[PDB]
């Protein structure tokens, strides 16, 4: 987990050491981002559903061979859909914990670790999840900290993606 | 070892693996093949994602600015080795995954805890893995070019005996890994100087017969036992019983106090 | 691990004689086999990650509770570690093939495997489950008769069912 | 020349954030390396990278292999 | 390890639900308990190697069959190693303070401590006596009032009691 | 040294990765600690002659045998006042550079590491500049985050002493 | 490594000198620049792809030879390393800004860059041209007025352009 | 490991007491016979190729099932590994006469033997009458009386003989 | 465990040879050696307890305030002074140990491992022992390869504690 917490103890276990004031810091900035980083979390829980369901509508704009053609990896039925919708509410879900933990842990944990394989095997276009994330970024209403540190966590997933 | 004990310790990929040497003027290939043994024994076979590879320290393995054991060095010190080795490990499980990755064997005495034990306590992680890394034993072993590789099951120079039996207990097959925190097996038995009976492979597998139960599973149950009943003849104890009698068996061990050491299917 | 040779080797040196006539004419019987051997080999390994996939897509449709959180196929990691699982007990698959002899999967697919899924709390059943369709298709891709000199690879197929069948044991 | 940031590791300090590059020569078969599982494929000057804190432990090896270190280069 | 978040973030995930209001509320109730948190850290850092050597001396003057030739704490290096495992101990406490949650003091310090012990006759209930040395010196370093902003510490308190406890018991 | 910045960058360097939200609110708390610690090397430069006199005077009354009996580990002559002083000056300065650094960095590459064999070789003990060291702590005078801070790195040269 | 802390910090040690009250009021005003820092790191974090990628693709479209069969980013794997070493140079240069010292991006990717790259045949003339597409790309995105607090970020923008033009110098 | 001082050494250490005049005088009988013990120690090294060679003669002529084939001592692999298991023990039986101490033979020849051979299939009784052959050599050879200072080496034999048998229960 | 005997075999097996000529002059070595040490050991256990007195009150004299300041480390009480005859104690059964063993390998196991750290933890100058193991040096009466064996262990410990 890539959490200031759990780094700085991870830090000083490595070195063998008490926590001396740098990870008092590390603590301390974690203070100062942790409220903000919670609000966002539940500003992006309260508007989740509308937010999963405008992004795989923007991904489906963007994309409209997803919803014609045929195949497993496109959503053209009811089950990719349902399957393309449950793979963004997964971003979101991941993008709050994130926010929740101050970090990029959980994106790394549950969703960053082999992302390409997934995406490779099941001939799923990572496109497709930058643009989901996008509109997530666009249109998630938040502002100052609690923006930074989402849109972070957002443009971190794009990153990964890209 | 030769055929007849490896199939029945199994232990033959083991035998017939050669040691992997990089060479000068080597290839992309040679190059990939080096990396991709050195995530295999220094990650202990784990499924190694790409998003945790070492890219700047491959890449010096590519360019040749740094040698195998130089790349050895920065895998066992990378946040990965750390996270899944070190940082949810007590610090003996932790050493001998250290000794089987870096050095591949299992530790040979307890001094040999009190050692990497007192070294963390002083220098931290890095000077800890350091010590495997610069030490003789990976020097004559390894060098900087060798890949290491698992030699608990051959017969070394400077060697205890009781290394090859401690092997199968930090080598538990050909598909297993080191992923899971968790306890050393060989806490007892190295604190107190002793070996356990090897149940590897098809080793532990016993005769079943019309005495198994229902389902013909035998379990062996490996306790230390003292007096608490009948004489009790020794303090080591094996007790082969059923599935159908496990409990009840499990159950007679508890009431006399007798701390059970292994359960393993036979 | 032996192929299809070493292991009546080792079995007649074990007994300390030569390999008698029966057993020579049966390896000859085995070399003339060969051919169709290698097509099955080229062919799963041609649609190998067809296989993995569509196994793991049925595998995880027939199964929903793998891949819902808090599965053991939930997240990318583990869900990547499960394909390359099945990839890898495929691959096996075409080395035994490929030798004819089923010992490379004990010596190293299937040596302790069971064990590495009970302490990760991976399910061996549905790993069997998996395993059964790669076998199913497999099966399929190998018995496909366009493209292919015409002939009987009922033998074949009856050996690489059954290192499929071994495969799907040692997990359930 | 590369390398410098994966020699030195992590110990941060300025002291250890230095890497030397030893040029050795004459790494025969001695009595030292009798029981050597890998085998000698140079004896002529190859170039080891090595950061400070790990430059006693190197040079040691050095000189009970029987190996000359001639020039030692700040990197 | 875990920290405070990334228990219930890991809870949650295995759940696959979002962190519901009550939990955000509980998280942001521990946030504002945060400088209170990070000043009993401190506290105990600042004064770790006189609540070592304190507790040490006290233990010893107690149980003086410790000290005592043939003694577990007899010998230099065994008396080094006691004085570490008393300092590895007060370091996880610490620690486990620090994340707001017990995972790197149970998985680095007290997981397979006990067996340790017995196994090499150190004797667990003298560490235990050790420990609760620390557990009441740091108590009263962490709830010293003067030179610090005043205020209710006795939820960061209990936490840290919680923690030695769990370290006590561990061990014996 | 070790510092929030540099830590945060050489654990970010390990994994390759960009700096991530974690890294940000390390450098967060390193501004938010940065003002304190800044002031407080002030402070404490300001008045470092007084507080190096003080602080070996309070060694001296604490251990009156060392202006007395001779040796040259000792300082009952005007030599061995001047080495004294000179380490109280060290510790004293390198206590500053610590609280300019945000770490304990300074400490450890520059006193710390080695400090103990210097000690032994030199027949020099511990004890002496922890009293030292107790007096600066006890006069500097310093309040709020200044104070905790360097207290905080006096506190750490005390405990790596004894 | 160095921060800009740590460089003073370093000088008046080897000087063996307090930090004099100019060097703590400049300390002071690179405090109070502390945000605009963090922000500029945050915006090229979040583009890093997009100004590798950007940049590269028009490093290629002049320059052709260098994606011509013979040429140096001509193979997949080379191409590889290409966009590798300029997201490689991107990171080193966000450390350093991070950081506020040099001392990162010179120690760590930039000396010795100039030798490896001649004893491979790596052009560092068109790496530079690629390093200076970078600095290009990460200047606009970081000079970006929409969706922040308004100033005056003429001093972080400078320090990021002499990191830049460090790496292509060093590169070339 | 311990030698003849040391034992008495570390069990004085442990009850925390000087060496008692009896203990001492023990020693200086101990290295009384330190010139028999050295001699001992030569004449089995001057002879363990014949020891070992033709204790493994008697023992394959009386136990022919371990050369015959599919025996234990059969293959060339096999054979050059129990002749190098019967030099090892020999050369440990050596170490343990020259210091007067059986924990170098136990510690690290010894233990773990039982278990190793009984993993590997090799027959424990079998070694144990490949040990007591090389025995009854080495005492033999031990017991020579040509070209040497005339004396009563009993002491010496005996412990050697109890080394050896210490060596033969431990295989079985 | 440094003797040489346990040495030579240790040698001998990390080469995983026979014990050649080489390893029975070690022994005839120590051979020549043990019976000197055997006198030693004897003669230093027989007038044990005048020497520990004698060097512990030589400590108090040449370190006069260990007799009246109080403390935990001084012997200003009757514990203090209990505790520093016991440690003089055990440096003079060690000697005796090495000194039967032919090695400091009793120095080495017993009390050199670890005593820096407990020489810092509990604020014991080093500087004390060193005067009591000199005071059993000048005091021993010793003569020949007994002196010469027991200086040799008793200057060890002195060096590993300066
Ligand atoms: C040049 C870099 C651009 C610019 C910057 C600018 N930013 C601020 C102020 C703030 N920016 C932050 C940053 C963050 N908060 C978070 O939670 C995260 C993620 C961890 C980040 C990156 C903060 C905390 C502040 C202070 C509060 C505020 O929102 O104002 C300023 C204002 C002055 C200051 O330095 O504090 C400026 C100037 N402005 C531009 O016009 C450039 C394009
Ligand atoms: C069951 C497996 C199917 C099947 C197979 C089959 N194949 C042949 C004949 C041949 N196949 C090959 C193979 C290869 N040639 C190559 O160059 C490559 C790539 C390296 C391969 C895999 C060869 C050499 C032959 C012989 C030439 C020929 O085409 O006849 C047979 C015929 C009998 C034989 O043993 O040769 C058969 C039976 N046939 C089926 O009907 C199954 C679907
Ligand atoms: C039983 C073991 C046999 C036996 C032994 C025995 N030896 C001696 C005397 C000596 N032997 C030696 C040994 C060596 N000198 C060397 O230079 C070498 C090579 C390094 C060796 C092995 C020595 C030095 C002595 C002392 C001088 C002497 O030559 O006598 C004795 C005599 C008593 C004693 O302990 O010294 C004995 C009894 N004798 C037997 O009858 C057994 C067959
Ligand atoms: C939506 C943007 C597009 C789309 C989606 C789609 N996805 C799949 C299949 C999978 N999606 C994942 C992803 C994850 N699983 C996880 O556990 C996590 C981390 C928490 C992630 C991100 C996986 C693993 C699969 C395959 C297994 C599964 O079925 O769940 C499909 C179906 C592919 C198939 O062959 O069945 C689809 C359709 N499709 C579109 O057209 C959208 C543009
Ligand atoms: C997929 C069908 C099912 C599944 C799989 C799954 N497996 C693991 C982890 C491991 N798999 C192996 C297996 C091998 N490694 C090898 O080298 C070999 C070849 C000889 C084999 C057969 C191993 C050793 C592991 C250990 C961990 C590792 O990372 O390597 C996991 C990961 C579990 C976890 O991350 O905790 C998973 C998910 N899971 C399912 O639910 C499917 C039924
Ligand atoms: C891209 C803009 C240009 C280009 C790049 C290129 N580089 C290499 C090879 C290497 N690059 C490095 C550099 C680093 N590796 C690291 O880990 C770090 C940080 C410490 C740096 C700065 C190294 C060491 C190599 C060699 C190893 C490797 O090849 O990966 C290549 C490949 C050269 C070859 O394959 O022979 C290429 C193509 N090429 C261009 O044409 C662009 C101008
Ligand atoms: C002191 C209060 C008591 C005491 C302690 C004692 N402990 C040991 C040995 C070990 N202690 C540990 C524990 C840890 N080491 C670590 O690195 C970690 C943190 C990750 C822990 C929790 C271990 C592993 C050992 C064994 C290795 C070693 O020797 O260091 C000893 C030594 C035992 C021996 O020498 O045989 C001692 C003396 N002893 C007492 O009597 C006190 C009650
Ligand atoms: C004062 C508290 C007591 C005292 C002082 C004293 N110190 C020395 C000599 C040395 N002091 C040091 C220490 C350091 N040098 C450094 O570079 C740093 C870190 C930046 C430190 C802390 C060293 C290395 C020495 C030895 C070499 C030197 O003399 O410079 C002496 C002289 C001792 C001698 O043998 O010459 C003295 C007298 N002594 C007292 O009595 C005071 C109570
Ligand atoms: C609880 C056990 C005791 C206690 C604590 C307490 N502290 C505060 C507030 C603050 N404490 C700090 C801490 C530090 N500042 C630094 O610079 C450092 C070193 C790097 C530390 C450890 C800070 C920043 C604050 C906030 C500002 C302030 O001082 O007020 C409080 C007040 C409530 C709050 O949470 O802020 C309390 C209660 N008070 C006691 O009485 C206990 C003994
Ligand atoms: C010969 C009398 C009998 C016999 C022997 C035999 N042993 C092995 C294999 C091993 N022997 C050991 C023992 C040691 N290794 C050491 O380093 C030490 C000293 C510390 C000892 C005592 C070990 C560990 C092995 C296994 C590893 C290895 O072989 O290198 C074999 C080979 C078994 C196989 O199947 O390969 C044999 C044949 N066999 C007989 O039948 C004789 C009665
Ligand atoms: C006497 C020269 C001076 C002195 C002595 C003093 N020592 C202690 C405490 C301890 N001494 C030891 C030393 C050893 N323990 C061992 O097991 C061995 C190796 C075999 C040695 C050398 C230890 C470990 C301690 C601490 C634990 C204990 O109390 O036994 C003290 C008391 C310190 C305290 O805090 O209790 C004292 C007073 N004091 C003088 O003034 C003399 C000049």
């Amino acid at each position: 987990m890539k959490t200031p917490l759990t780094e700085a103890v991870s830090t000083a276990d490595s070195q063998g050491r008490f926590l001396s004031s740098t990870e008092l810091q590390i603590a301390f900035g974690r203070l100062r981002q942790a409220n903000a980083g919670l609000q966002a979390a539940k500003a992006l829980t309260d508007n989740a559903q509308s937010l999963v369901n405008g992004a795989a509508q923007a991904v489906y704009n963007k994309f409209p061979y997803t919803t014609q053609t045929q195949g497993n990896n496109f959503a053209a039925d009811q089950r990719g859909k349902d399957k393309c919708a449950r793979d963004i509410g997964y971003y979101l879900r991941i993008v709050t914990y994130c926010l929740v933990a101050g970090g990029t842990g959980p994106l790394d944990e549950y969703l960053i670790a082999g992302i390409d394989e997934i995406n490779r095997t099941f001939d799923l276009s990572p496109s497709w999840y930058v643009e989901a994330l996008k509109y997530i970024k666009a249109n998630h209403g938040l502002s100052g900290d609690a923006r930074d540190e989402a849109n972070s966590y957002l443009d971190y997933a794009i990153n990964a993606l890209s | 070892t030769s055929l007849v004990s490896a199939q029945r310790l199994g232990i033959v990929a083991v035998d017939e693996a050669i040691p992997l040497e990089l060479r000068s003027r080597s290839t992309e290939e040679e190059v990939d093949a080096v990396i991709l043994a050195v995530y295999r024994q220094v990650l202990g076979n784990d499924h190694l994602m790409s998003q945790e590879r070492l890219t700047s320290a491959e890449s010096l393995l590519r360019g040749r600015e740094i040698s195998v054991r130089d790349f050895v060095r920065a895998v066992a010190l990378s946040e990965v080795y750390r996270q899944k080795f070190f940082h949810s490990n007590p610090q003996n499980r932790f050493i001998e995954l250290n000794y089987k990755h870096l050095l591949g064997r299992a530790p040979y005495d307890q001094s040999e805890i009190a050692f990497h034990t007192d070294l963390y306590h002083q220098g931290g992680y890095e000077a800890e893995i350091n010590s495997y890394i610069d030490s003789v034993e990976y020097t004559e072993n390894f060098g900087d070019w060798v890949v290491p590789y698992f030699r608990g099951f051959a017969t070394q120079r400077n060697q205890k005996t009781v290394g090859f039996s401690r092997s199968f207990q930090v080598y538990r097959g050909y598909a297993t890994s080191d992923r899971s925190g968790s306890r050393s097996r060989l806490t007892r038995e190295l604190a107190r100087n002793t070996a356990s009976p090897v149940y590897a492979g098809s080793t532990a597998e016993s005769l079943r017969g019309t005495s198994a139960g229902s389902r013909n599973q035998m379990y062996r149950l490996q306790v230390i036992q003292g007096a608490a009943g009948t004489r009790v003849r020794r303090g080591k104890a094996e007790y082969l019983v059923s599935y159908d009698n496990l409990s009840a068996k499990l159950q007679q061990i508890n009431r006399q106090g007798d701390t059970v050491t292994m359960i393993s299917l036979a | 691990m032996f192929d299809v040779f070493t292991r009546v080797v080792s079995q007649a040196d074990a007994r300390g004689e030569y390999l008698s006539g029966s057993q020579l004419d049966a390896l000859s019987a085995t070399v003339a086999e060969g051919n169709k051997r290698i097509d099955s080999v080229n062919r799963i390994t041609g649609n190998a990650s067809a296989i993995v996939s569509n196994a793991a897509r049925a595998l995880f449709a027939e199964q929903p509770q793998l891949i819902q959180p808090g599965g053991n196929a939930y997240t990318s990691r583990r869900m990547a570690a499960c394909l390359r699982d099945m990839e890898i007990i495929l691959r096996y698959v075409t080395y035994a093939t490929f030798t004819g002899d089923a010992s490379v999967l004990e010596d190293r697919c299937l040596n302790g495997l069971r064990e590495t899924y009970v302490a990760l709390g991976v399910p061996g059943a549905s790993v069997a489950a998996g395993v059964q369709k790669m076998k199913e298709a497999a099966l399929d891709i190998v018995n496909d008769p366009n493209g292919i000199t015409r002939g009987d690879c009922s033998a074949i197929v009856a050996e690489i069912a059954g290192y499929f069948d071994r495969a799907a044991a040692a997990v359930a | 020349m590369l390398g410098q940031s994966s020699l030195v590791g992590y110990s941060n300090t300025q002291a250890a954030n230095r890497v030397f590059v030893y040029e050795v020569s004459g790494l025969r078969q001695t009595d030292a390396n009798e029981n050597s599982a890998h085998d000698i494929r140079r004896s002529g000057s190859v170039f080891i990278k090595v950061p400070y804190a790990r430059m006693n432990d190197e040079m040691r090896r050095i000189s009970r292999l029987g190996g000359t270190i001639v020039n030692i280069r700040p990197y």
